[PDB]
């Protein structure tokens, strides 16, 4: 938990009598990670640079990168490796979760576990499938910004019950209210139209919403509701991300098979390299921006949005 | 249902193409100016960076008509 | 004519199409200026952002078409 | 029942948001100097706002033909 | 047959559209210019309005021709 | 019958658009200039009167063909 | 005779590309002929031959689709 | 199917229409001559109408290129 | 097979096609920027970094809405 | 018969035209660069001209391709 | 091939990889732009305009490829 | 069969005219910043004219594409 | 059979011709800083080639595919 304090050390610092948000992200942020991670079998070498960096800390380098000219300090690396510790893990069960991996074998014998083929490895998730694997897929997504984001505003609300800026706690509330009554007629309108329940849910949100405009004609506060009742949206793109990986990898591994068999007896020998020098150059271009992704989507959306606009000392 | 189901899916692409072209015409603007200010001064990440993020709420449109109409479909 | 509902999706996608960059073109010239002015003054972000609020009311009417023109199916 | 009855719907798009385009663009020029005057001067609120609002006297025109083609309907 | 009845309705639509694209990007330096030479100057708000106020009668010919246009029906 | 009249509308529409837009675009940039020697002095209002009243040559150019074409319908 | 429909877009579309053609020249010039006119105002007959060399542009495409509607 | 005409009409009327566009972005930006000679050298009015005359070579390229398609029928 | 299956890709391409265009027109702008600023003081590399790359989820979602349509396949 | 090669004018057509426009573009900006010289310098005249017409390559290359499908005609 | 299949797949990833290509031109022009005015001194640090311009050339490959399986693999 | 035999000839025209423009900006913005040299030193003529002549090479493939099949028929 | 070749043949020339466009529109604002970069020193003579020479891959791809699917017939 201590070693990933020095990511939110970069920002403004809070001020006391406001919560630490520190505990949020090392519990959040790793499996969020692990979703671009069907990449599993090159996530060996992201240990293999852990154990070379841990070789650095064992000699206590003062690394200096030539390229970049920067200057890197051998105390901070060890957080960086117990940071690396939980991702590792994630990427490895969140691999396992995907179930598909480069050595299925239903090219060419039913081996493995799938609804084309009833073997004995089963596979949960085939990548070929998309009537309920793309609902799965929104599910889990939507339902973890809905969570974090209630949690924000609940938390928010109350450091507005301490001070006497309490006047703001109402708004947090009727932001809530809002986000429930739009999530109710949303969901009573693409979905089997059952409305009873969902008219009261919708009828009590915008009710208490209502209430909350009765404090004070706050003239900027009215329209960036729907611009959050977004970012709640914008929640989604954590599985874009991952399944655009996955398929990519998976597609790449297929080609890797054509050039192997498909060739005829010519091209038995010949594939697996230049199929792996693809992946790993592929890699090497995407997942800096993967791994940035989400830590800045819960880095600002969250972290920033709750509390770090404000004072600092 | 016949041959139709091509002129249901094209419009859906258009929609969000251009909700991204609409997003990018801003940021490209916007972020220049940003990364302007904070290169003279380390004071400004979250008043930038908060002010880039408000194009990306254009983003999420289109894509939920999609997702209806082809429920819908 | 069986086809009647079958182009009808089209044009809402364009419509919401081209009003996100029709929208978004006000925001890209706007928000380097309030970037400039809030450069040299922060108690200038509140008088800022309501012009950066302001082309965002129009986005409304393709949407509701769309919703309108699904009320025939 | 002919076809004519969903080509009604295509061509409300390709009005409301190119006068959404025009608004916009429309927007962008002005919105720039206008925050530069209030940044300058905050008692230059009125006369630079009043500058803020009037091209979309475009998209309410738009609307209307919109909506006056769907009552055709 | 019978869609020409819904073939004319985007021949009003492009043309109002166009015309109102037309009149924004018009409206967008003049309107800048007068912006801007207004606030060292408050006196010429008259002459400065009445110049400004000048390229948006070209509208008046697109709700012209779309009324007589749909009227054919 | 048929299949022949949306043709002519819709192709008028477009000429006459594109005329519009195309006067817009000639007046926008000279307007910005016009400001500026209208604000150089009052001496110049019909000077620059003068040249604003040039373009309206096409709009009028467009919309003739109109008349004769729907006169032909 | 569906073609008769045709040859209307395609003139309204002739005329159009034509307007947009002679509307775009006059960025440089009108700009160029004030700045002139409040430098001297006794060049209203120089400024005024720049103003009327690109709006010849639009005859031919009139002349070409008054020809092409006799075709009928 | 004897339809011949019309789809040779249409590409008759762009590409001389095209070829105007191009004469256009052509003129527009060689009107530095004009306030190069004025403010300097008023003689020079051939040195600078010499270049005027060049760029419209290509519509009268285009010209012939449309008339003989009519010449076809 | 059917028409509508090819008919359905058309898209799909454009809409990442466009995606595209955003991404690239949101990223000149800010690159130029970073590199400008990093041309005198190279030690802020690790904060533009952030920046220019960050509207890279356009694409994202175009892919996205790709995968959804060849699922209908 | 008709339909079958009534289509090539539009593609020889639009292909000088946009070539036209090429170099129109091309020719605006190195004529507005070749003007500097003759102002300054009556004797590098000719070396400009020289640069002037460099850039007609394109068009009857055009010319060709338009004359090979009319020779096919 | 009862419906034109193949020309209407291939007109649409032909409209996706150029307009892929034509944004990630767009993207280039302005960097190496800035990257060339700022190599007029900068031979001692060159690379990091080599790596600046080097990143933009992610943005054609997805829609290359998306263009080439959705035809390869039928 | 069909006119599927003249539609081929379609894509010359997007081939040729495409490289026409690009090759026309391209040279539009060289060849105006190259006469920078010939405005100080005749003798950098040839290397301003390596620069302005060697990115041609787009429209030698529209030609070469132009070749590869127009005798099919 | 042989009913689609025109539909593949302008597909792949609107492909390779835009990405000629993309490449062109690139290699201008490249070519606009080497040549004056070439004005101070031959010095920086191969170390500017090197950009102009790296956007000439995107048209390969374009040719690639043009030429793979060129093999369909």
């Amino acid at each position: 938990a201590k070693p990933f304090e020095l990511l939110v050390s970069f920002l403004n610092t809070p001020k006391y009598g406001t919560f630490d948000p520190t505990p949020v992200v090392p519990v959040f942020f790793p499996f969020w990670f692990g979703m671009i991670v069907g990449d599993i079998g090159y996530a060996l070498l992201f240990y293999l640079v852990g154990r070379w960096l841990s070789g650095y800390v064992k000699r206590n380098e003062p690394l200096v990168i030539d390229l970049f000219a920067l200057k890197l300090k051998p105390q901070v690396i060890g957080k960086l490796v117990h940071i690396l510790n939980w991702m590792v893990f994630w990427t490895v069960v969140w691999g396992v979760i995907y179930g598909e991996f480069f050595g299925t074998f239903l090219e060419h014998l039913g081996v493995f576990g799938t609804p084309e083929h009833p073997g004995l490895i089963p596979i949960l998730i085939h990548r070929i499938d998309t009537a309920k694997t793309a609902n799965l897929l929104i599910l889990l997504s939507v339902a973890f910004g809905v969570v974090l984001v209630f949690f924000g505003l609940a938390l928010r609300a109350y450091l507005g019950l301490k001070h006497r800026h309490m006047a703001h706690f109402w708004e947090g509330v009727g932001y809530l209210g809002g986000l429930v009554g739009v999530l109710a007629l949303a969901a009573s309108y693409l979905g089997n139209l059952q409305a009873g329940w969902l008219q009261g849910l919708m009828y009590l949100g915008f009710g208490v919403f209502l209430l909350a405009v009765l404090m004070s004609r706050i003239w900027l506060m009215i329209p960036e509701i729907f611009t959050q009742a977004g970012h709640i949206l914008s929640h989604i793109r954590i599985y874009a991300v991952g399944a655009a990986g996955g398929i990519l990898a998976g597609l790449l591994t297929d080609v890797g098979f054509a050039l192997a068999e498909r060739l005829g007896l010519l091209g038995v020998l010949l594939g697996l390299l230049v199929a792996g020098v693809l992946h790993l150059l592929i890699l090497l271009l995407t997942t800096l921006g993967h791994m940035l992704q989400p830590i800045r989507l819960l880095w600002v959306e969250f972290f920033t949005k709750f509390g770090f606009y404000e004072e600092n000392g | 249902g016949g041959l139709d189901r091509g002129l249901i899916a094209v419009g859906m692409g258009l929609a969000v193409g251009l909700a991204a072209l609409g997003t990018g015409v801003a940021q490209a603007r916007i972020g220049a100016a940003g990364v302007g200010a904070i290169a003279e001064d380390r004071s400004n990440f979250g008043t930038a960076l908060i002010f880039l993020l408000l194009p990306e709420t254009l983003v999420i449109f289109g894509l939920l008509i999609a997702f209806i109409l082809n429920g819908r479909l």
